[PDB]
């Protein structure tokens, strides 16, 4: 997250860490078993971790689970980034704390103008890398689909939407993908792509997980 | 899908480092510029026998994510992160064929991804992202490889990172 | 480890365990910033944990550091399984305590009838499937290189060794691999392969770690 | 070098757990045991249109690691793990020729490889260890499918476990 700010633990309990000896992409808590990432995060044997606010640090209140199941979305396609979704469930149920809640699914999609929660570990610097010990968070505001698909031209899907500033400054960067866009209270939205990171005219690209919201609850009912 | 790693065992980063592509068949050689054509300014890729390690690369996904995989299209320039000097692309010119040169624009998404070949990677280039892949080789001329399509006859790499 | 009994906290304080995202291998600290494991272990992004007991729980007293550096052995062959060794420098030092300690190299190689101790978290059962919560150790006896080469023909090189027992029901198994061979309070071997776990004439066959010293020394001395 | 993993993420377990071989174009059909020549037994390993989800297989290396990768030689055996009934080995036969059958006798290091390819995995036999490997495929006979070398024409399979 480049031009944000410490969030505080308790401050975004829904967020969670993919890990594989390493951290390497954010995700959401939807409900005590079930994880939504980006697709493009899929990893083999992903542990997610929970009630972290300090990644390097052993902080006690931390959960560490295991994945049983990592569904990247059917239509998941790589060559055109567009249905950029994945569910994990966890082995079993997170204990849920100050550290540790979920975040629910939009009963309706977005507004552009609404100013939206956007959280992770990634880098800070828009030239240059520095990652951060602490969750990082950034307020942003959802921009109309007619100025997403003008900055980023043959791009922009209906699956899609932009968030940030186009003055640049402020936007989530490499290390943020997965995490949540929380707009409302509820999740809009995941990182996932962008052209470098806060650089004037090109905001973030955020999967619309409005769009989705039928396919999650069906892939959970079922598996 | 596999994710991209270094001769020291980690995953490969997305722009924050540079790599050396270290040759397994032409150890004594290493990346560099050279002229092809009539052009003032070397603007080939070449393995130089006469330069070594090389160039570094950085490898370059819009993806928000710190690691390569191997499914990720990919820019793959010299220089440094941010910029747009440096940018590999391929390009029909005689007398190599499908060269690979560098530039000083980036689209979004570049035209290469890095995959496993025998005993290291081996850099594949795609006309268009739905397609099949062109194994990026050599085009031995003036005591030099220059990097080119040859589809069947990659130049295979390790990666080591410059540290 | 079959046939085994729970090791206890501060009785293996130089085991430690392998992992991204599970674990998937033991290891054993030879110094503070250095681990030594077997070379099929390999894998991109190794995360390290040390004063583990309880591999489930976070104790506490765990430190869990990365890899920075992973150097399989030049001579490791997968076809023919000789030469399995690897380190591992980690990225910061390992803070020492009561729980977390370095096992020294040999000077010497091991003779038959040596009693060693094998320790790990992998399956103790010789048919079926149980893997315990809790560090697992086993006394077991260097067996004669004759008795080791007619147990599996072909198959044993000058850099492996036989250990356990021939009547079986005692014997490393899956999830024990790259862990400690400790024999006379010195790294003998490293848990490499076997025909089935604890089955009669099919000991466990361990790297032999004394022919490896003057190269570990030579690698830790150049990295 | 990459772990093997099912078809829910997970890395497929070495001995531990049985896993169906679930054919990517050839949907419904299932592993099966069938007659070759003039033999009594059914003992060539088939995929059956009558015989879904199939008979599950346990992937078996000497290695004391609890997980598979496509560098490591393995047994692939029906039936449980520790036996040495139903293990897979390749014999030539008429009318078939080098196909995939079963016997009673579990080497310590068995011929196959699972190995990337496409969207999952193909099985790969080695003659010997050291050389270059023979994709397994599908020679169709009598309704069903012979599992058999047919190199260049792989079997992609993805790996459900039996759970
Ligand atoms: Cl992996
Ligand atoms: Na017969």
């Amino acid at each position: 997250i480049v031009g944000g700010y410490t969030c505080g633990a308790n401050t975004v309990p829904y967020q969670v860490s993919l890990n594989s000896g390493y951290h390497f992409c954010g995700g959401s808590l939807i409900n005590s078993q079930w994880v939504v990432s980006a697709a493009h995060c899929y990893k083999s044997g992903i542990q997610v971790r929970l009630g972290e606010d300090n990644i390097n640090v052993v902080e006690g209140n931390e959960q560490f689970i295991s994945a049983s199941k990592s569904i990247v979305h059917p239509s998941y396609n790589s060559n055109t980034l567009n249905n950029d979704i994945m569910l994990i469930k966890l082995k079993s149920a997170a204990s849920l704390n100050s550290r540790v809640a979920s975040i629910s699914l939009p009963t309706s999609c977005a507004s552009a103008g609404t100013q939206c929660l956007i959280s992770g570990w990634g880098n800070t610097k828009s030239s240059g890398t520095s990652y951060p010990d602490v969750l990082k968070c950034l307020k942003a505001p959802i921009l109309s689909d007619s100025s997403c698909k003008s900055a980023y031209p043959g791009q922009i899907t209906s699956n899609m939407f932009c968030a940030g500033y186009l003055e640049g400054g402020k936007d989530s960067c490499q290390g943020d993908s997965g995490g949540p866009v929380v707009c409302s209270g509820k999740l809009q939205g995941i990182v996932s792509w962008g052209s470098g990171c806060a650089q004037k005219n090109k905001p973030g690209v955020y999967t619309k997980v409005c769009n989705y919201v039928s396919w999650i609850k069906q892939t959970i009912a079922s598996n | 899908s596999s994710v991209v790693v270094d001769t020291n065992g980690q995953p490969v980063s997305n722009g924050a480092d540079a790599y050396y592509l270290v040759p397994v068949s032409h150890g004594h050689a290493g990346l560099a510029l050279a002229k092809i054509g009539n052009e003032a300014e070397p603007r080939a890729v070449v393995l130089d026998p006469h330069h070594r390690p090389g160039l570094p690369v950085r490898f370059e996904s819009p993806l928000r994510i710190n690691i390569i995989k191997e499914s990720y299209f990919l820019n793959i320039k010299f220089g440094p992160s941010s910029s747009d000097s440096g940018v590999w692309d391929v390009i029909q010119q005689d007398p190599i064929g499908l060269a690979v040169k560098v530039t000083d624009t980036k689209s979004l998404l570049g035209p290469f991804k890095v995959e496993k070949e025998g005993e290291g990677y081996k850099i594949v280039y795609y006309p268009e992202r739905g397609q099949t892949g062109l194994d990026i080789g050599l085009v031995h001329r003036n005591d030099k490889y220059y990097l080119a399509v040859k589809d069947g006859e990659p130049c295979v790499f390790k990666i080591r990172k410059a540290t």
